[PDB]
């Protein structure tokens, strides 16, 4: 009955893992040699990265 | 290294202007055979020679219901339904059937630009045109005979663009 | 496909505006016309009221909508 | 006639304004896209500012 | 041609052909610049 006003705090804990952002056109794991990694754009030309 | 089987040079793109920036030897895909004997070393040299042959050659040789714009649209000229027009007497309420006039609407929708462009190059054409270039005997000429396109800080008209102004 | 009929007619001749007028403006290098041209401790009364009248109205040179006024000379404040 | 010795102070005020340091060769406004903006060194490389 | 014009150069100083004019209070104006 005498409950006080309140807010909500949300967080997630993930331990023991690595975030992964695969270099694929649709993020799927279709092979060891990712399809976008052999695309002509990123195979012949050289690009900077930020 | 060797002036006959050289590691290729790979161009760098500048997306923003559309021109091609300076290039450089490929430095991310080298093979480290420094722990191999003459057999595998000759094999690897032959492989790099094969790669160079592939590059040179490639470069040199290889350089009703109109679709509208992805969703087809039908086309009618005499589809005029509401033949009335409001003269002094009539009073036409809400109406309107959107129909593309064959000549006026469609042609006006698919005209190109007024005058074609003259400037930089898009991404696809850059990929098709600027393959990695194999430089056989590097810098073997007198000064001024070198390929200046390779240096990114070099401007074609005004030579040797001073960085930092 | 000619849109001249849509324009106001200045007499047997459509009033086609200059094609070189499509907007472009940024922070520096872009300037537009019509600039910001403009219990009395002091009882003068006169010039005061006159000045207030001046304050509420206007004058410049590219205000050439319609006519400049009779005999002429070409002047500044461009 | 009996004025005392004096020392001058100078200061200036500039409100409703922003100082500007254009990135152009001669500081002029020769266009929106300054030539230094198109200077090939600033266009085909990376740099750090301090 | 006309020789009766101020000459600011060897070439004469002549305005636009289309110079003759009108305005009615109306708003039959409220029209744009000389430019």
């Amino acid at each position: 009955k005498t409950a006080v006003d309140s807010i909500t705090q949300k967080k997630f804990l993930c331990d023991r893992t690595l975030w992964r952002i695969p270099f694929s056109s649709n993020f799927m794991s279709m092979g060891a040699l990712t399809d976008l990694g052999q695309n002509l754009l990123y195979a012949n030309s050289a690009h900077a990265l930020d | 290294m060797s002036k006959e089987i050289p590691t290729p040079y790979m161009w760098s793109y500048q997306p923003q202007m559309g021109l091609a920036a300076g290039a450089a030897q490929d430095y991310s895909t080298r093979i480290n055979y420094m722990s191999a004997g003459p057999h595998m070393i000759s094999r690897v040299n032959g492989i790099r020679a094969h790669r160079n042959r592939i590059l040179l050659e490639q470069a040199a040789i290889t350089t009703l219901t109109i679709r509208g714009r992805g969703i087809q649209l039908n086309d009618e000229s005499v589809s005029s339904s509401l033949g009335l027009r409001p003269d002094g007497t009539f009073q036409i309420g809400g109406a309107g059937r959107p129909s593309f006039t064959p000549r006026q609407a469609i042609l006006t929708l698919q005209t190109s630009s007024s005058e074609p462009r003259s400037g930089g190059i898009g991404t696809l054409q850059f990929i098709e045109e600027f393959v990695p270039s194999v430089y056989f005997n590097p810098f073997s000429g007198p000064p001024g005979h070198y390929p200046d396109q390779f240096i990114p800080n070099f401007d074609a008209v005004k030579d040797s663009a001073d960085g930092y102004d | 496909i000619n849109f001249a009929s849509l324009a106001p007619r200045h007499g047997s001749r459509p009033f086609m505006g200059n094609w070189q007028d499509i907007g472009t403006s940024n922070m520096s290098g872009g300037a537009f016309s019509w600039g910001s041209l403009w219990k009395a401790w002091n009882s003068s009364t006169g010039q005061m009221l006159r000045d207030k009248l001046k304050e509420q109205n206007f004058q410049q040179k590219v205000v050439d909508g319609l006519a400049s006024g009779i005999s002429g000379v070409v002047d500044l404040a461009n």
